[PDB]
């Protein structure tokens, strides 16, 4: 059993490393495929808000900067 | 980045005119 | 080869380190998912604000047409 | 232990440090952009503009 | 001769290093996008500040004189 412990711990390290790899890949997929497009949509929405408020911008900037 | 038109409410003079004058002719 | 107890102790410490790494990475996953959900909520709020602000150009178009 | 394992763990530490720095930065950026969202977009712009619009709506519907 | 676990663990460690590198790249691009969007959005603080100031101005102008209309 004294030798078998080393093999058992080796197997534990292997499975743990596989778990870490899976978790990191899940994080990468989550970021790239969800957060970035959401930020892009937020940017487009902010641009639409900016577009709707251009005439206010002209009204104020023309006379008061 | 181009600035907006100083008169905000632009009268669609041209499109209305080009067809309404022909309508008046007709 | 190196005293068995030394090898086994080194492997236990690698075990416990990797166990914290595993639990922590699960925490990182759930944290990223919740952050994505929060960004979704904030983007939806921005969408609602944009929809409300969309009436202004409609008003401008109505005035221009009635002109 | 194996030299390749040594170098792999050693440069893993550096990459994780750099990732931690990037996470600090994105926390800062997200805090700022959130702030802009709740206070300026909704708290200031949306609140006042919706107040004007809905007050106008109730007034001109009272015009019935 | 060498324990095969050592070789397989070296391989998976290489994979994990590559994945962490990809994560770093993605997070860097995310930070760039956030910086750009905040810099472009900076005008909205101006717009909201002036709109809030005008709203407060009209509110106290209706307070000051007795011209504040009754609540519909």
């Amino acid at each position: 059993s004294k030798e078998e412990t080393l093999e058992k711990l080796d197997q534990e390290i292997t499975v743990n490393l596989q778990k870490i790899d899976s978790n990191l890949s899940f994080c990468f997929h989550k970021i790239t495929q969800d957060i970035i497009p959401h930020v892009a949509t937020y940017s487009e929405i902010c641009e639409r808000i900016m577009d709707s408020t251009e005439w206010l911008g002209t009204m104020f900037q023309e006379t008061g900067l | 980045g181009r600035p907006g038109e100083k008169p905000i409410i632009h009268v669609p003079k041209e499109v209305y005119l080009n067809k309404d004058r022909l309508d008046l002719n007709n | 080869m190196d005293s068995i107890d030394e090898q086994i102790a080194i492997k236990r410490k690698e075990l416990q380190s990797l166990q914290k790494i595993t639990s922590l990475t699960d925490g990182l996953k759930i944290q990223l998912t919740e952050l994505n959900e929060q960004i979704k909520e904030m983007g939806m709020n921005a969408d609602s604000v944009a929809q409300l602000m969309n009436n202004w150009d409609s008003i401008i178009n109505n005035i221009s047409q009635a002109s | 232990m194996n030299a390749n394992k040594q170098r792999q763990y050693n440069q893993l530490a550096h990459e994780l440090r750099e990732l931690q720095t990037n996470l600090q930065e994105t926390t800062k950026q997200l805090d700022i952009m959130s702030k802009q969202c709740n206070e300026n977009l909704v708290g200031q712009l949306g609140k006042v503009h919706g107040s004007w619009l809905i007050g106008s709506y109730i007034y001109y519907m009272e015009q019935m | 001769m060498e324990n095969p676990h050592e070789q397989v663990q070296a391989n998976i460690l290489s994979r994990i290093i590559g994945n962490v590198k990809r994560l770093n790249e993605s997070v860097a691009i995310l930070n760039q996008e956030l910086v750009t969007i905040n810099n472009r959005n900076k005008n909205l603080e101006i717009m909201g500040a002036i709109c809030d100031n005008y709203h407060s101005s009209v509110q106290f102008n209706l307070e000051a004189t007795n011209n504040k209309k009754p609540p519909l």
